[PDB]
């Protein structure tokens, strides 16, 4: 079967330049042209360029013309692309096509930016003091300003999981916000504790907020 | 120059016949541009689907064809399955280069339609000591996963300092995100009435907080 | 003839 095999996740700072693998399996490597895309938050989907890995001839779309350079390393067939003069606007997947109606490679992750690990500042989300009473209350917690992805919210170390909604994050001000909620019982809270607990592995910080009524 | 426009979103049931288009901006869709379509699933999962307007590749089921329908290219789903719940783009090629459409966001009903259920949260007195005030819209247990989110403060249309997530599948297979208000801590103290909007198959409902007296 | 490379991106439409 064709697979094609992309290199992992990577980080790096603005200015540098990195080089992102597909090792292509299952198919004659040179018989087939290979394509790159990506896929941003802001532009959705642009085709970077194809190249043939028999000639080695690389073809690009203007835009990308300066930024990326297409090689082929035909002994391992795989095929590479080399982004130049990171900056934030390139953080996006990067994928590897044989053809765009047909296989894909899975995507690589690429972040570029200049921020430094922070723990996030978990804020509690609670209904206000004038809320109405209702058969249930909804609370959450606010993860505002981490870095790098990933956290995980917790609420009371699990007995919470059905009726928790965990959102995704979003780039705001070079850091990352996320957000989590769960919903329980008017006759569970605040009668007893709920706790969201928000693990930020990069930091080694774990932060633990209990719900309190506004 | 050459933009490629899909629809934003279709809703279809098991067993239906749906069809999406891809039309260009400068001219009409011929074989000349080569339409590709590729669908993707969640966790950026791509799946090439039809190659050269209609080559169906190899494993991809036959209720996938493509065609051209007048000056558009169309993707044809004949009897579909609660798995191509999905997203679908197309692709064209302008003499030397490939341009893709946005996307058309493809429901097919697994389940009963399911209106939003909407909690707003207020700037926490921890957050403001800080300057900073945000204000959370979250959004959950909605199907089709469309949704559209407006901010007003004070009746007036909010236009900037607001985001919101793309819909994300929950454990029951309905939809959640969440919409957040970016405010200073003197922008919130200088305004009364904050609002979030969440439209859903075209119905509005509303939540608001207004700074108490 | 020669060594031919494919791209099915741009295979003609069947008829």
């Amino acid at each position: 079967e064709v697979q094609l095999q992309q290199s992992g996740p990577v980080l790096v700072k603005p200015g540098a330049s990195v080089k992102i693998s597909c090792k292509a399996s299952g198919y004659s490597f040179t018989g087939y042209y290979m394509h790159w895309v990506r896929q941003s938050n802001g532009k959705s989907l642009e085709w970077i360029g194809r190249i043939n890995p028999y000639t080695g001839v690389p073809s690009y779309k203007h835009n990308f013309k300066d930024k990326a350079s297409l090689t082929v390393d035909k002994s391992s067939s795989t095929a590479y692309m080399e982004l130049h003069s990171l900056t934030s606007e390139d953080s996006a997947v990067y994928y590897c096509a044989r053809e765009l109606g047909g296989y894909w490679g899975q995507g690589t992750t690429l972040t570029v930016s200049s921020a430094k690990t922070t723990p996030p500042s978990v804020y509690p989300l609670a209904p206000g003091c004038g809320d109405t009473t209702g058969s249930s209350v909804t609370l959450g917690c606010l993860v505002k300003g981490y870095f790098p992805e990933s956290v995980t919210v917790t609420w009371n170390s699990g007995s919470l999981s059905s009726s928790v909604h965990t959102f995704p994050a979003l780039l705001q001000s070079g850091l990352y916000t996320m957000s989590s909620s769960v919903t329980v019982p008017s006759s569970t809270w605040p009668s007893e504790t709920v706790t969201c607990s928000v693990a930020h592995p990069a930091s080694s910080t774990t932060v633990d907020k209990k719900l309190e009524p506004s | 120059q050459a933009v490629v426009t899909q629809e934003s979103a279709l809703t279809t049931s098991p067993g239906e016949t749906v069809t999406l288009t891809c039309r260009s901006s400068t001219g009409a869709v011929t074989t000349g541009n080569y339409p590709n379509w590729v669908q993707e699933k969640p966790d950026h999962l791509f799946t090439g689907l039809i190659a050269g307007t209609n080559n169906r590749a190899p494993g991809v089921p036959a209720r996938f064809s493509g065609s051209l329908i007048g000056d558009k290219a169309a993707l044809t789903i004949t009897g579909a399955q609660t798995e191509d719940e999905a997203i679908y783009f197309c692709a064209l090629w302008f003499s030397s280069h490939w341009v893709f459409g946005g996307g058309t966001k493809l429901t097919v009903l697994g389940q009963p339609k399911s209106s939003p259920s909407v909690t707003l949260f207020p700037p926490s007195s921890e957050e403001l000591e800080t300057n900073k005030a945000t204000l959370v819209c979250t959004i959950t247990d909605f199907y089709p996963g469309v949704v559209t989110v407006d901010w007003k403060v004070d009746g007036t249309p909010v236009t900037q300092g607001m985001e919101t997530t793309q819909p994300s599948k929950q454990s029951n297979n309905k939809y959640m995100a969440s919409s957040y208000l970016t405010l200073t801590a003197r922008a919130w103290e200088r305004h009364s009435s904050f609002s979030c909007q969440v439209t859903h198959e075209g119905h509005t409902v509303e939540k608001s907080s207004s700074r108490a007296d | 003839n020669g060594y031919l490379v494919l791209d099915l991106s741009m295979q003609e439409a069947l008829s």
